[PDB]
């Protein structure tokens, strides 16, 4: 089965240069183009430019032509992007993908992240206010990517929504709804259980009536 | 430097419904490919050479056209069918996608859950005021979300948040965030959350009053 | 003259125009294929072999290109053009002003010498062909003359006599140097008998496009034969250039 | 005559052969340059390219050389049967200068172009004979005023005819040989060389093909593309004369 | 490391056609193109025919136009060569070896041997008559190969040729000689072994002196 | 159809001598490939597009040439080195091979222990006389060996077996085997064998008579 594994989630500071990373297995690298597409939310599917892996010959799409640097190594079967200059508008997700008409096989994709902001922990404050009730987290002002919300300890796993995060004021903020009878709330405790894994941040709260 | 163009970018379909998405090329193009992609996976190849199945894909999946005008084809819409499909092409340097086609689930229309939450304790202390509503698991995706703090509306520092199509009931979910400075929330007392839905031609409003 | 020339220059442009959209209309359709079929070309190698990228296999279609543009054969994996015949009938395309180049010159010394042997050879040439020319009219007039003797002998009038003559000369050219020639060429170099006229006349014009040219086949072993038909273009030239400036003076006669 | 006319056939024999010996001596060296070239692709592509058999390229450069042959062009407009090169291309007609950089593939086109170049060639030659005279008259009514000069230095007056007709085939020099060099040097991305051949072969109308200006407006300056037909044409009148005076020195030694 | 793994050697009658197999591994079989190479002792490498494992793409020596069929099978990433109507002269190794410019990996080779013999046991005669003295075996009119011959169990190894068995009408002959000082002989017994694994017989013939 | 000739088709060389080869084509290549071969093995890539060594292959080998001569020099010869080297193109379909050079080491002359056998008692009985003479332990390889049967000189029913240059001793070695009807045999009486070496002017000849 051939298989792209791309190199994990990048965060670098607006001007300075990325390098990502894309090993091939289950077919032989050099046998076969490597491409490399973007995908931001705004935007159609982009073709950066590819390589051949066996020659060295790259092509790049006009729009990329100072932006983007392909290399390969054939000894490790792992093909390289480079990204140079970074601003804000090249945040997005990276594929490498396989293909000389059709892209036949991808990558899970990488996410780059060209920000100024600084790892910080999120400020995590409950939501509280029929037969259902919804209680809420607030986790705002944290940053990276991810947090995860659960709800008593991921007892309470149906009835909970967790939004997408939005930037507010260059750091994140995302809100988590948990749906419970209104019987079990506050006749029952119900706490959202928040890990933010790049500030080593792992905090409770419980939901308490106005 | 050919273009592909999907419309429309967003359609429906219930389960059986006979779905047919084109794709459009600026000059004439040989074959076509296409690519299904659900939320948080990269884009597999669908069909290839215009009417040639990936590995896997089902044969209620069919691709065909020639020329500027190329179509992707579900005899029959399955659950697992929901994702967006891009038409790419390769007749000429450089390849070039499709904007993209999202086909979500066709559902039972659904009035949006609505809560509203004022500022806690916590937030106040540190200087913060976020008012955020939860309108939860509406259909369809249509719905437009006021706020108004004493009766009048305010369009400023409201940021918002939707979820995909929720894979198991179909419905969507979306997020209302009033955030101000502690002064600017005090000074008012009524804050009303106003939601707009095909399901009622009079708003659904949350409301608390800070007393 | 003046505004007949503006008129005349106008004329000649329609006429360019009228053959622009003409041509166009007969030989784009089959362009726009070839371009199709190149094209068709590249996508099934491609998809044969995956180790090609588009842009790579374009350089290879660029330099194959080049390559048979400066007269390289696809058929074959060898390593004459220019032996004493060939070099001797290129010459020959030169002075002429026929100049098929159906073969070219590589060397920078190749094209210098070119430019001085043709502005001497040109007019030189043209010299000899104005003498055969003369020579010409001067002994089909006096041959015409015994058969056009008969004509008289039968009681028909002088004046008559002369353009039936004039007539005559025109079909005995024909017989000689068109159509015995695109007969001659049917045979010899396996083309239709259109695109033996269509040869015959290109060449008598001096226009010499080169897409048909008599004797240049590799494989013929004819080198005689090549120089033989350079005698053909001598004589049929000046019956060429009689028709040439007479249909000019048939064209002055309608203006 | 009887003597001039086989003694001047057997010089144009001599002449010939004796430019045979010449060419064959400067180009059989190089015939197999193009084979070469086409073979070191072949082999550095097969070197590249390990999927593709020796067999397989083989096939790619006939279909190719087939694609070429109906006038397909490598792309990486550029029609030559668009309304432009069209034009041009029946202007090589009319002009004898016949290039064939683009050849006729229809049997219909051929027809068509016997009897257009049969009805054309004639027709532009009396146009060519009338821009001949009246430019002729025309730089003639130049040539007067500079043979003024001339004769108020007291110069006699038949060395001034033969010193302004040299002034003329030398001023009608530098405006249609050595501007178009010039010009199809940095337009071209020729060697001012292989620009004058380019002229010279244009101009003597062997339009052999190896150089073509294109008449094609490609992009910056469309307009010239063309618009050289201008300079052929005006060029040609030009080399008329050039032609004629040769001519007649050789009549005349 | 790249690996041509041909299967085992092939004995078949005359008039008769062989299918040998050459399974590549430690790189993408359908990347590069498999040639087949024969190898006759009396004549020079000949190649017989590639293959684009790829497309299936195949082109021969005219000498061999009747004679080869290339086949591969993609999933098992295996060649194949078939050979039919098999003469005397088909009897050589076969290579099949990778490359589209030079031949850069090869197989370990496939022994063909086109013959009429049915399984035949050697004939072994002793070879009896200075310090040294020379004895010998004769093996012959066995087939097929191969022979193992040992002296006295292989304890008597130094000295010793065995010589390469020769095709004389569809049988081998060999014969092994043992150089043994002559001190050694008579005096000690020195038999020679001869096993045709082929017939399942092992001969044990000792050298006698003739009287 | 391009013929690749390798000039001389054997020569010898002790360690530290240089060695070059030749490979002349027919007609023009742009390249030359080389390939070494030992007893037992497949050919190997030793140097490609004329002057590459290939990837184990030692410094001291180099190659070179254009046009339609080629050269596989070794500046300072090994032991390791004695093998069959052959040159083969690809300029031209089909791949060509020469027919190719062995390379032996050289060695101090050595003359050829020569031993002639009767016929067994055990083969008579079967009705076949097999003369067998071994060739022992002699260098250079190049050797005449006839058959003389009561005088006369005979070559019919003479089969000749070599080993390869002794890895140990550098010696070859050869048997020669004049094989009669037992009637052919028995009208006779003085068999003998002949050898023509290096070593001497005056043959090297053993015989015996059948009383
Ligand atoms: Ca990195
Ligand atoms: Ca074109
Ligand atoms: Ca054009
Ligand atoms: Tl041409
Ligand atoms: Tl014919
Ligand atoms: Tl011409
Ligand atoms: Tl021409
Ligand atoms: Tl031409
Ligand atoms: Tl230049
Ligand atoms: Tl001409
Ligand atoms: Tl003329």
């Amino acid at each position: 089965e051939v298989q792209l594994q791309q190199s994990g989630p990048e965060l670098v500071k607006p001007g300075a240069s990325m390098k990502t990373s894309c090993k091939v297995s289950g077919y032989s690298f050099t046998g076969y183009i490597m491409n490399w597409v973007k995908q931001r939310h705004g935007k159609n599917l982009e073709w950066i430019g590819l390589i051949n892996p066996n020659t060295g010959y790259t092509t790049y799409n006009q729009k990329f032509k100072g932006k983007a640097t392909l290399t390969v190594d054939k000894s490790s079967s792992t093909a390289y992007m480079e990204l140079l200059s970074l601003t804000s508008e090249d945040s997005a997700i990276y594929y490498c993908t396989r293909g000389n008409y059709v892209f036949d096989y991808w990558g899970q994709g990488t996410t780059l992240t060209v920000s100024s902001a600084k790892t910080t922990p999120p400020s995590v404050y409950p939501l509280a206010p029929n037969s259902m009730v919804t209680l809420g987290c607030l986790v705002k002002g944290y940053f990276p990517e991810p947090v995860t919300v659960t709800w008593n300890s991921g007892s309470l796993s149906s009835g909970v929504h967790t939004f997408p995060a939005v930037l507010q004021s260059d750091l994140y903020t995302l809100s988590s709804s948990v749906t419970v009878p209104s019987s079990s709330w506050p006749s029952e405790t119900v706490t959202c259980n928040v890990a933010h894994p790049a500030s080593s941040t792992k905090v409770d709260k419980k939901i308490v009536p106005r | 430097q050919i273009v592909l163009t999907q419309s429309p970018a967003i359609m429906s379909a219930s389960p059986g419904e006979k779905v047919t998405m084109t794709c459009s090329a600026s000059s004439s193009v040989s074959y076509m490919h296409w690519y299904q992609q659900k939320s948080g996976t990269s884009p597999k190849r669908w069909i290839y050479d215009t009417s040639k199945l990936a590995s896997g894909v089902p044969a209620r999946f069919s691709g065909s056209g020639s020329g500027t005008s190329y179509s992707l084809t579900i005899s029959s819409m399955e659950a697992e069918d929901a994702a967006t499909y891009y038409c790419q092409q390769w007749s000429n340097s450089p390849p070039t996608f499709g904007a993209g086609a999202k086909l979500e689930l066709k559902r039972a229309d659904a009035a949006p859950t609505v809560s509203i939450f004022p500022p806690s304790s916590e937030q106040l202390t540190s200087g913060g005021a976020s008012v955020v509503c939860f309108l939860n698991n509406f259909y369809p995706k249509d719905i437009n979300v006021k706020w108004k703090i004493d009766g009048s509306e305010r369009q400023n520092g409201v940021l918002n948040s939707w979820t995909d199509q929720d894979s198991k009931d179909s419905t969507y979910s979306m997020s209302s965030t009033l955030t101000l400075t502690k002064d600017e929330y005090e000074r008012h007392n009524s804050y009303t959350c106003e939601a707009t839905h095909k399901t009622s031609t009079s708003p659904i409003v949350k409301s608390f009053n800070r007393n | 003259r003046s505004t007949t020339l503006l008129a005349l220059l106008a004329l000649v442009l329609l006429y360019l125009v009228s053959g622009a959209l003409v041509f166009r209309a007969l030989e784009q359709p089959h362009e726009q294929q070839a371009q199709r079929e190149l094209g068709e070309v590249r996508e099934k190698f491609l998809r044969a072999h995956p180790c090609v990228s588009d842009q790579e296999l374009g350089l290879l279609i660029k330099e194959v290109a080049d390559a048979l543009g400066g007269g390289a054969d696809p058929e074959t994996q060898s390593t004459s053009a220019w032996d004493l015949g060939s070099a001797f009938f290129f010459s020959g395309t030169i002075i002429t002003t026929i100049g098929y180049g159906n073969v070219a010159l590589r060397t920078d010394a190749g094209r210098l010498f070119c430019i001085f042997y043709a502005l001497v050879g040109i007019p030189l040439f043209g010299i000899l062909l104005a003498g055969v020319g003369d020579r010409l009219g001067s002994s089909l007039r006096h041959g015409i003359g015994h058969i056009e003797a008969i004509f008289l002998k039968w009681h028909v009038p002088p004046e008559l006599v002369r353009v039936l003559s004039e007539m005559l000369f025109l079909l005995i050219g024909c017989l000689l140097f068109v159509l015995t020639p695109t007969f001659v060429f049917c045979y010899m170099e396996d083309w239709s008998k259109l695109e033996a006229i269509y040869f015959v006349i290109v060449t008598l014009t001096t226009v010499g496009f080169g897409d048909y040219v008599a004797g240049a086949d590799p494989r013929q072993d004819s080198p005689a034969y090549q120089p033989l038909v350079w005698f053909w273009i001598l004589l049929g030239l000046a019956y060429f250039a009689s028709v040439l400036t007479t249909i000019g003076n048939w064209l002055r006669v309608v203006s």
